[PDB]
């Protein structure tokens, strides 16, 4: 929790030496347009939240 | 008060352009002067003895300063001889606060050493990059004693920040309108005569800035900070001034910074370039002592870990390794710790292998802001994972405010988030503020403005919250714990500006490469000699001196050729000293290493050839100038064969009387009037030059860049292509082992070229090249001379050599991202290769290269005028070679480039038969992968006889091998040594053991991942202290738990803690939202919550007095989130 | 008849023309011109809007 | 940074929702809580005691 | 084709068309994934990925 | 582990049969249900066979 002249700092971070995989910057407008399909009544009515809205009828 | 009764100043002029020390300056004869005089030609120095007598009516004015405004820079010395504070003449830093003992009419005296040069050299005002004017004169404007109203000063800062808030906040939100209303209420409440109106106005402004903005306590509000502000002072070593002026700038800036950090308890400072620390330590011991005291005090963080803020494109791999090694060794020996952040905010481009070297030097973090200057493609990221060629990665952060000299404006804090390009992954950012490029550090104005900014963000939370008590390490530690989600960037970070920097000042680049090669050779030879003979002392003093000089000359403004003439005169002196020391070292080693005196009438049985390359070698050596021999071998010493058979290398003239055919056993070169009209490879029976084109063609362009003459070459320069036709060829050398024709080309009046094209006799199983050497008498103005080789090889990608590997670049200008690379940096060879065949242009002194669709182009000479009016005037010796090779780019090109840059030298010997027959000291087995380059053999830095006492030393003798694969594939090798081996271990660049490797008979095996730089060591035969806390480090907590951290601290100090003395979060991962006698222990508690993700989070805390100053050890909370 | 959209709450300040004198404003939501009053959707959306302003105060 | 954080929370919600399961709905609500607040689905969100700027009336 | 998503020009190529083989090779060694009925391919930093099946509905 | 079956959620923006969008790379999920056994063991060719359950049906 603090320096004691035996430890100079906290236990060192586990930052990997090699990058495992490339990750790219997410395109803003595509991701923004994706959200509306999670609840819209379009072609995904039976695969998004609208399908889960009604338990029974 | 300014008169002669109160402020009396005498002056003394330094003899020439010399810069005497304080010891020999105050012993001279000063003559009285006064305000209004003009002082000295440019670069001269003048010492002022200033005697101050604060009058009777100023003794109790609550703030007394000495305003000194000579329009140049200066340094204030006390009577004793301690540097006190810098001064600058533009009005930026003109006040020196009187040290509270002048408040009695006793007429205390100080000294002011003024340097007759502005902050940015001595250009005829306006441009600051025009060549310096030798006859500038500076006027002493004001030299008075001023009693300043502190309330007016605070109100000035307040209203300045308020006006910036009223203008820069969005016009459609209520914050800007409220700021405008507060400004109006301040204006209407201020009356000229009265002085209480100032206090009333400050009270009015408090309703928008906060209750106590004028104190450091504003940073202890405990809210989430988003922008971390760190003070910074970038002093370019030789940009627009000589090196001596830099030696002065360093002290005159760090003294001001130390004084400020005494006044403001929250200011933190970072400065790189360990070389500047060494200068300060050598020349100004008191300033270095106070700097080191600040460093131990937890402020004034030295980071960067390099000798200088070097350029990373041109210097070879060993140069980069030496930069890191010397910088880190200096930091570890002088200060306790070793830097973990690579600081490089002003470098023109970054090599693709830099992250690997950083990870091998213990530095996992990288900071830079130069890429914001790209004028074609905006760099798309702010915080990212920069991945090297081998896959090693570092965390790179580019401050969204696009400067390292941020004026700490309100706009800068706003842009630290408005221009952040990586807000998806992280929202924190670093605001680096100060006055760089040779200037002094932050001023008090900037610190007060940051205080006001944080007050604004605390009261009306629209500004991103700024924090000032933290360090760069804290910010990067917070970044490091979420770095798995950061964007990655693979390969080089190409800088799309200053592309002419690869060519300007050709002499400096040639000297740098020669020095690198000579240093490698000498280190290998000295290692062999020191291991072989125990009486020969390894010359560590001399090697350190030469390496320090070379690394200093690799500074990001010396080597890139963008400095004034005087800087290059000093750098020429530095290189001359380096080469003289190298000559001395080589003479000593040759005395010990057998005996290699000199060259005489040759005997081809008493002479050997120095190899210094780690592979079997077989070439033609030029003994007995009429004749020649074959030097072949594997060790450092090669024997000769003295061939004589049927003649290789015929040359014959066609009836055209001007065309020549130089025919080898492997090449046939048809040379027209100066150009290679045909190049036929007799091994792969194909033509290398396309039909109708002409290789090795001198072309000239008009440079005329936009602003930065010495730095930039712009894209439009490609339009003004013009071929130089004036060749007319004739025979130059016709020996049965070497032929060569010579041509003269007239660039223009008073500028001409003489080119020699030569072909050497082929040797068994060794690709032969066409060698070209040019004597260029160059006197052009704003021209750019290049040489063209069309190579009839179709490929969309060209390979260039960089530090420790190969970079790959497009050749088609498809997008702007590729049009921006119209000129690139290649070290020793550039290769254009199709599937089964390639052509490599390999040089020895040139870095600029450009491959554009079957036409390689080597940049030869530039003639800028801005910083230097005679940049490259004179005679230049340039060498290059065309190497057509069967198969794709392979070890042949690497080995040939190394051989081209390291010609063999002959050496006689009393017994040149034992020397040759002896097995080499260190070699690679022939069955090992040819991609491995055993770049350097060097003796360990701490061997009880090499140590120099800087750092703790190991016992026995040790040898460091740096081997890297150059081609990018998994390389297997077996290293054979004849030395009696005791153990072998893998080490990093700083020579710290990593793991033991097994060895059999001095035959340990090496496995290199692609583009890896593995290194092997061969060992031959108010105070406060922490007590405990409740929750330990690394304890596991619920995802959104509410807990409390309780430290207990003991005093262990003479003084006593004031009443408040709380802990106030100067750290990283925010987790907020829920007196003591020298003997006993006090517990402190903070309330924290765990963040919204499974991770490890680390928060740094610190005891602070209830007035701002922080003290004691550093505390942290370490938790893991389970989820 | 504000639909209690996020945009409506944002425009209640972005389109305020008298921010110099006062910053408070009234958001009148429902379904007017002969329609019924507010629906449960609008009330829940206003709850979410205040939650947003409390957690990330923009 | 507010819009980017909202986008990130939306992405984390989308990736945490599966059609068949019904506990994924509770998990998604818990994820959204990190941007909307602990208990947005209750009137207590209006009792935080902070300065209100827009008054909503049905 | 690139395998690193450095710029948008490379992030746009997250899935490419290969006819009969896709090869990832260093200097002296490579691995080729060669198919007989599939065209979609994606190499992203040491991980070749062959697109097998999609189930659209529109 | 090479030759690893992974599944993503497609759900493109508008053109279902045409588009697969970049964000689909985020929903990676490995199919683990293998359990290997011998299928052919001739002295010139060997081969093991595994069954992996993508989901019900
Ligand atoms: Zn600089």
């Amino acid at each position: 929790g603090g320096e004691t002249f035996d430890v100079k700092g906290p236990r060192p971070n586990d930052y990997p030496l090699r990058a495992p995989k490339p990750v790219g910057q997410l395109i803003s407008h595509i991701y923004k347009d994706r959200i509306a399909q999670f609840y819209n009544g379009g072609q995904y009515e039976h695969q998004n939240l609208r399908a889960m809205m009604k338990e029974d009828s | 008060v300014s008169g002669e009764p109160h402020v009396q100043l005498w002056v003394w002029h330094a003899p020439g352009q010399t810069r005497p020390s304080f010891e020999e300056a105050v012993s001279n004869q000063f003559v009285k002067t006064n305000v209004g005089e003009w002082f000295g030609p440019s670069w001269t120095t003048h010492w002022f003895r200033v005697v101050l007598t604060v009058p009777e009516h100023l003794q109790n004015k609550r703030l007394l300063e000495f305003h000194w405004d000579s329009n140049s820079e200066g340094l204030v010395w006390s009577e004793d001889g301690k540097p006190l504070q810098g001064l600058t003449g533009g009005g930026e830093r003109v006040e020196w606060i009187l040290p509270d003992s002048f408040r009695d009419g006793k007429e205390h005296t100080i000294y002011i050493e003024m340097a007759c040069n502005r902050m940015f050299g001595n250009a005829p005002g306006g441009d600051s990059i025009q060549p310096p004017d030798p006859n500038k004169y500076f006027r002493l404007d004001k030299a008075e004693i001023v009693a300043i109203d502190p309330d007016a000063r605070q109100l000035w800062i307040d209203i300045w920040i308020l006006q910036d808030a009223a203008r820069e906040f969005p016009g459609d939100s209520w914050e800007s309108h409220k700021a405008l209303q507060v400004c109006n209420e301040i204006i209407e409440a201020f009356e000229l005569g009265n002085r209480e109106s100032l206090k009333k106005c400050r009270k009015i402004a408090e309703q928008y800035l906060g209750p106590n903005v004028d104190s450091p306590n504003v940073y202890n509000s405990g809210k989430e900070p988003l922008v971390y502000a760190i003070g910074h002072c970038h002093i370019d070593s030789c940009w627009l001034w000589p090196f001596a002026e830099t030696k002065r700038k360093v002290v005159r800036s760090w003294s001001s910074q130390c004084d400020l950090m005494d006044r403001y308890p929250e200011l933190n400072f970072v400065c790189s370039q360990a070389q500047q620390y060494k200068w300060l330590k050598q020349l100004y011991p008191y300033a270095f002592e106070r700097v080191k005291k600040k460093v131990a005090e937890g402020r004034f963080h030295p980071i960067g870990g390099s000798w200088v803020e070097h350029d990373t494109n041109m210097p070879s791999g060993e140069s980069l390794v030496r930069q890191f090694l010397y910088g880190q060794r200096f930091y570890e020996s002088n200060f306790g710790k070793r830097c973990k952040t690579f600081w490089l905010p002003d470098t023109f481009g970054y090599s693709a292998q830099l992250p690997q070297l950083c990870r091998l030097a213990g530095m996992t973090r990288f900071l830079t802001q130069k890429l914001s200057w790209n004028n074609i493609n905006r760099f798309p990221h702010t915080t990212f994972n920069w991945v090297a060629l081998d896959g090693s990665q570092v965390i790179c952060h580019m401050p969204p405010s696009e400067t390292y000299t941020a004026e700490a404006h309100f706009g800068d804090v706003k842009r630290s988030m408005s221009q952040h390009k990586s807000l998806d992954q992280d929202n924190t950012s670093l605001l680096v503020f100060g006055k760089g490029d040779g200037g002094g550090g932050p001023t008090w104005v900037q610190i007060e403005k940051l205080r006001r900014c944080r007050g604004i963000s605390d009261t009306v939370g629209l500004l991103p919250r700024v924090h000032m008590g933290s360090s760069v390490d804290d910010f990067f530690d917070r970044l490091e714990r979420k770095a798995d989600t950061f964007v990655t960037w693979y390969g080089e970070l190409y800088f799309e500006l200053h592309r002419g920097t690869y060519t300007t000042q050709a002499k400096n680049k040639k000297n740098n490469r020669r020095a690198e090669a000579k240093l490698r050779d000498l280190e290998l030879l000295a290692t062999i000699a020191s291991v072989q003979d125990k009486s020969y002392k390894y010359p560590k003093e001399e090697f350190d001196a030469m390496w320090e000089n070379v690394l200093l000359c690799q500074f990001h403004d010396c080597l890139p050729g963008s400095s004034i003439e005087m800087a290059y005169r000093e750098s020429d002196q530095m290189y001359a000293d380096v080469f003289s020391t190298a000559e001395k070292i080589m003479k000593g080693v040759s005395q010990v290493l057998g005996l290699e005196p000199a060259l005489n009438h040759m005997s081809t049985t008493n002479t050997v050839a120095l190899n210094t390359l780690p592979w079997p070698r077989r070439e033609l050596v030029k003994i007995s100038e009429k004749e020649a021999a074959v030097a072949h071998g594997t060790g450092p010493f090669l024997k000769l064969q003295k061939l004589e058979t049927t003649k290789p290398l015929v040359t014959l003239r066609q009836v055209t009387k001007g065309a020549f055919v130089l025919e080898n056993s492997q090449l046939r070169v048809h040379v027209e009037k100066g150009v290679i009209t045909s190049l036929y490879d007799k091994q792969a029976n194909r033509e290398v030059i396309p039909k109708g084109q002409k290789a090795n063609q001198y072309v000239i362009f008009d440079d005329k860049p936009l602003y930065w003459q010495a730095w930039d070459v712009e894209v439009y320069h490609l339009d003004t292509r013009k071929e130089l036709p004036s060749g007319e060829t004739e025979v130059h050398e016709n020996t049965p082992h070497r032929v060569s024709v010579v041509t003269r080309t007239k660039v223009s009046d008073k500028s001409h070229i003489q080119t020699i094209i030569a072909l050497n006799g082929a040797v068994e199983g060794e690709q032969s090249w066409v060698e070209v050497q040019s004597k260029v008498d160059w006197h052009e103005t704003m021209k750019f001379l290049k040489v063209e080789f069309p190579v009839d090889v179709r490929n969309t990608e060209a390979s260039y050599e960089t530090a420790f590997g190969i970079v790959r670049r497009p050749t088609h200008y498809n997008t702007s991202w590729d049009m921006a690379k119209f000129e690139v940096c290649a070290h020793r060879w550039a290769d254009l290769s199709e599937y089964g065949y390639g052509v490599s242009i390999l040089n020895d002194s040139k870095y600029g290269f450009a491959t554009a669709g079957q036409t390689m182009r080597l940049s030869l000479l530039r003639s800028p005028k801005a910083p230097d009016a005679h940049a490259d005037m004179g005679t230049h010796h340039i060498r290059w070679a065309i190497l057509p090779h069967q198969g794709s780019l392979s070890h042949v090109t690497i080995r040939k480039a190394f051989e081209f840059n390291n010609p063999t030298k002959l050496y006689s010997s009393p017994d040149a038969a034992a020397l040759v027959a002896a097995p080499p000291p260190v070699w690679l087995t022939p069955d090992s992968s040819p991609a491995i380059v055993l770049d350097t053999v060097k003796r360990g830095e701490d061997d009880e006889d090499v140590s120099r006492g800087e750092l703790p030393a190991r016992k026995g003798q040790s040898v460091i091998l740096r081997m890297y694969d150059s081609l990018g594939g998994l390389a297997r090798g077996t290293v054979v040594t004849t030395w009696p081996l005791k153990k072998v271990c893998k080490v990093n660049l700083l020579e710290d053991d990593l793991e033991v490797v097994p060895w059999e008979n001095g035959r340990f095996t090496v496995e290199l991942r692609p583009f890896e730089v593995a290194s092997y060591r061969l060992v031959l035969a108010l105070e406060a202290t922490f007590v405990r806390d409740t929750v330990q480090d690394g304890t596991v907590l619920a995802p959104n738990h509410l807990f409390e951290q309780t430290w207990v601290l003991r005093n262990t100090g003479k003084v006593a803690w004031p009443a408040g003395c709380s802990v106030k979060f100067v750290g990283g991962d925010y987790m907020g939202r829920v007196a003591v006698q020298p003997g006993e222990e006090a517990p402190f508690t903070v309330l924290l919550r765990t963040p919204y993700r499974a991770c490890r989070v680390i928060s740094h805390w610190r005891l602070t007095t209830p007035k701002g100053t922080k003290f004691g050890h550093r505390l942290w909370c370490d938790v893991v989130v389970e989820k």
